[PDB]
């Protein structure tokens, strides 16, 4: 009987601290005043609300896992995603899951060098936000 | 070969019902001169489509019928007035 | 609260009459087979 | 000329079909979009550049094709022509996911001018 | 006209700063068109497969601007793209492009092959030193285009195997007829079997050529005495600015032929 | 639409797809609901739709029809398909054909769930048999020209057997499996 | 579907398919949302036809 | 500035640490001309908005 409604930073900051630490808030004090201080003052004007370059990053690091199958899997899971209606920041969760993402190569066990290129994305700070 | 085969059906069923509707239309302009009822093409093919729609083959001559009373009527009084 | 909502389960039932919402929409039963209390509502 | 039409000449086009308003000269060997003076010079020449890929798909299937219904052709042949199916077959399930796309921006029939839409 | 940079027509019409400033800006699209051009002609078998590592690695930076170009695209569709945010995206974008280009033209000026295509790829990346992003940008092709070299000089200096369809390693093979070898007071053997390809050394190879030489000489003699030489220090060969770490792989593998050959010798 | 397609696929045609005893399994018409260039590539699978129609025809000609007992039952297999090979035949026919039919009836209830599926979709999931089956029926129109009777049959399919085409060599070798259990029966029966 | 097995479970006087001389007949006026008219009479023809025989 | 840095630009024989000083240099300007852009597209929004919106933004 949960109607999806915005609560407050606190209360999900709480939750999230408790099932990565899976011990009590009480017990996550410290860690949650230090996420709690790193977070609070973080709003991302510069981020690029455009879904297309986190596909294309995703399809890369997908083509250099090897996993082609698997990036055309993820083009056609993000056609099904774009096709509901439920979330409205895509390119947030996006952008949260490919710096989450782990390398199943890192298949393997490592991945091969660092040369991070110049491609990157867009820097929205442009605007006066 | 694949990719044709609808349009050209289609095409060949047009061209097909058209003729079916020419020789249909034949048949019916000849029976009614052979009738003598009067009827042009534009009002024969009225008809046919009322018919086709359900009308009542009663009701609808009484209308016809009335219709060129009516007709007949307005022209006579357009000739006098005239 | 949205994902105490996302725990909620639909009907795999899906119907070819049915694409906007195919959620399910329980075909109904009817002759007799709707149990005791339509039996009794048709006697 | 709607871009949503030219989006549909070339999903014809990487499926080596003409579009209403691209169509394949044979005299150039290449397809055409039709002289229809809506379409933007710099419209024209993106669906040049698109419609050269779709007639070399075209021409790479008319291939496959062709060859593979020939057994003189041997089991070298056969497995080449597997191989460029199997190809092929990649290729169109990129084109149906580009497709299918295309067709759920037309059917969420909301003009989102979101970067999702097929540009 | 002519292997020249694109030239554009603006509309006299237009606004002169307008003007100006889409003059200012052209360039970029002018290397554009010129990188596609030394892409699509070098990209034939025949250039060799350095050539076509360099061209696959312009191929991959093109993909990135287009992914850029889109992205400016999507922009400009919300309407949020001014002629000065236009400007100040594509300055880096711009030098990177004319840095592409410049070193796309004077490998082509050059008809740079082989081992001279990677001294000309050591310029130029010391040419960049001072531009970091221009440096990382000359360290992904140094990497990239080392592969194929590096992989002939693997099997060279590991196998004594020439597998060298484009002629580009340092080093050249000539058919010397073995039965004046052994005959024969050329050491045909010696000096043909094995030849120095001076236009084909690359420049961060050069001090290390004639050890390279002798390697994969020795290796070539063990297999012509008919002992299977498995190279236990086989490595792969990764390009490196700072650390001539090839350079000391190169060095224990030909400690190792020569232990080989000489223990073979006595 | 895609349900009419796969009743056409399943072997029931209809006002948008239809079968011409000369021409096989065809497009009806034009609609107004497709483009042209869909038109085009609908038809296209069609073509292999038609393959199948057909397929099922022989297969029904070959074994859903009644032996007629002409007394040398020798010569039944000449004209009409008959023997126990053509019963074989048949039998891994429709064994090959089964797969295609779990095909489509997995297309079929995956376009039931997403309505945003287009017909590209199934063009992309159905080519796999927009390949394997043209091979099938040259053979097996080969062994209908050529009235194969009794265990010659096999050695046609033997024949046939070592084509290149990797998914045809494996039907084929489904086939000759069965061919070869209904032989090493009776040469149980011999022996 | 329903109807189908109905019929299929040897049910005579369905409202579907009709029984005429012993042959079991589909009602011509029928229509479903998902099949084509030819469609839905060809495959309910043969449908009809192992009635028939059952 | 935009001048020196093209003077110096074409100049091979500036060296290395010629070079790396321009592209310092060249860095600098990018950042001045990215500040540039910002506050020209705050006065264009400010233009552009039609409204005497008070904000630091509007061309004054």
């Amino acid at each position: 009987m949960a109607t999806p409604d915005q609560k407050s930073p606190n209360v999900l900051l709480q939750n999230l601290c408790c099932r990565i630490l899976g011990r009590s808030e009480a017990d996550v004090a410290q860690q949650f005043q230090y996420a709690v201080r790193v977070i609070g003052s973080n709003f991302a004007p510069t981020v690029e609300r455009d879904e297309f370059l986190v596909a294309e990053k995703i399809k890369k690091e997908l083509i250099r896992q090897r996993r082609e199958a698997d990036a055309a899997l993820f083009s056609e899971l993000h056609r099904k995603l774009h096709s509901q209606g439920v979330l409205k920041n895509k390119w947030s969760i996006l952008y949260l899951l490919l710096s989450l993402s782990e390398d199943p190569r890192r298949q393997p066990s490592k991945v091969s060098s660092y040369a991070t290129l110049f491609a990157q994305a867009l820097p929205r700070d442009a605007h006066s936000t | 070969m694949a990719s044709s085969s609808g349009a050209g059906a289609a095409a060949a069923a047009a061209a097909a019902n058209l003729n079916a509707v020419r020789e249909t239309m034949d048949v019916l302009l000849e029976i009614s001169r052979i009738l003598n009822t009067g009827l042009d093409m534009e009002t024969l093919s009225i008809c046919v489509r009322l018919c086709e729609q359900g009308i009542n083959p009663e009701a609808l001559s009484s209308v016809i019928k009335e219709l060129r009373k009516a007709t007949e009527a307005l022209k006579a009084a357009e000739n006098m007035t005239s | 609260l949205w994902e105490a909502a996302l725990t909620y389960e639909a009907s795999k039932r899906r119907c070819w009459e049915r694409v906007g919402c195919p959620p399910g929409h329980r075909e109904e039963p009817y002759l007799t087979e709707a149990g005791r209390d339509a039996f009794d509502k048709f006697c | 000329i709607t871009e949503a039409a030219l989006v549909r000449d070339i999903l014809y086009v990487f499926q080596g079909i003409d579009g209403k308003n691209i169509k394949m000269n044979n005299t150039e060997n290449c397809y055409k979009v039709e002289g229809k003076a809506n379409l933007s010079r710099s419209l024209r020449d993106t669906a040049v550049r698109l419609s050269e890929l779709g007639w070399l798909h075209n021409k790479i299937r008319r291939y496959t094709d062709q060859r593979s219904l020939d057994r003189s052709f041997g089991l070298v042949g056969q497995s080449f022509c597997a191989a460029l199916h199997q190809e092929l077959r990649e290729y169109y399930r990129l084109l149906s996911v580009l497709h299918s796309q295309l067709q759920l921006e037309d059917d969420q029939g909301v003009n989102l001018g979101l970067e999702s839409s097929l540009t | 006209a002519g292997r020249q940079s694109r030239t554009f027509l603006v509309d006299p019409n237009l606004d002169l700063s307008i003007r100006e400033l889409v003059h200012r800006i052209l360039p970029v699209a002018a290397s554009y068109s010129a990188v596609t051009r030394f892409i699509e002609e070098k990209s034939s078998f025949e250039y060799g497969q350095v050539n076509h590592a360099l061209a696959a690695a312009m191929r991959t930076l093109v993909k990135e601007h287009l992914i850029l170009v889109s992205q400016l695209e999507q922009l400009h569709r919300q309407g949020l793209l001014s002629l000065q945010k236009l400007w100040f995206y594509i300055q880096p974008a711009m030098r990177t492009m004319d840095i592409l280009a410049s070193l796309a033209t004077s490998v082509d000026k050059g008809e740079c092959l082989g081992g001279s295509t990677l001294s000309l790829l050591h310029d130029r990346s010391f040419s960049y030193t001072g531009d970091s992003q221009a440096q990382e940008l000359c360290l992904y092709l140094t990497k990239a285009a080392s592969a194929p070299y590096f992989e002939v000089l693997e099997k060279w200096i590991y196998r004594g195997i020439i597998h060298d369809p484009y002629s580009e390693f340092m080093v050249e093979e000539h058919e010397l007829r073995k039965e004046r070898i052994q005959e024969d007071y050329n050491d045909k053997y010696w000096d043909q079997r094995y030849t120095i390809v001076q236009q084909q050394i690359p420049s961060f190879l050069q001090k290390m050529a004639d050890k390279i030489l002798s390697t994969g000489k020795y290796l070539n003699v063990v297999r012509e005495c008919g002992h299977d030489v498995t190279c236990p220090v086989a490595k792969e060969i990764i390009y490196t600015l700072k650390e001539r770490a090839y350079v000391e792989q190169i060095e224990k593998a030909f400690n190792y032929a020569s232990k080989v050959l000489l223990d073979f010798l006595m | 639409m895609i349900h009419e397609l796969l009743l056409a696929l399943s072997g029931y045609p209809g006002s948008i797809f239809t079968w011409n005893k000369r021409s096989g399994l065809q497009v009806s018409q034009d609609f107004p609901f497709l483009h042209p260039s869909e038109t085009s590539v609908l038809n296209r699978l069609c073509r292999l739709g038609t393959d199948y129609i057909r397929f099922t025809e022989f297969i029904e000609q070959y074994t859903g029809h009644v032996q007629q007992q002409d007394h040398h039952p020798s010569q039944q297999g000449q004209g009409g398909l008959h023997g126990i090979y053509l019963r074989a035949f048949c039998t891994g026919l429709d064994s090959v054909l089964q797969p295609y039919r779990q095909a489509l009836l997995d297309l079929e209830q995956e376009f039931l769930g997403d309505p945003h599926l287009s017909i590209s979709h199934v063009n992309y999931f159905l080519d796999q048999f927009q390949l394997l089956f043209p091979s099938v029926m040259v053979v097996v129109e080969q062994i209908k020209s050529q009235k194969i009777h009794g265990c010659q049959i096999l050695e046609t399919v033997y024949k046939h057997s070592c084509g290149g085409l990797p998914p045809v060599r494996s039907a084929l070798e489904k086939i000759l499996a069965v061919c070869h259990g209904v032989m090493y029966k009776q040469l149980s029966a011999w022996m | 579907i329903r109807e189908t097995l109905w019929l299929l479970s040897g049910v005579k006087k369905l409202f579907i398919f009709q029984l005429i001389d012993g042959k079991v007949t589909v009602r011509n006026n029928i229509i479903v949302t998902h099949l084509t008219h030819s469609c839905l009479r060809s495959v309910l023809e043969q449908i009809a036809a192992y009635g028939q025989v059952v």
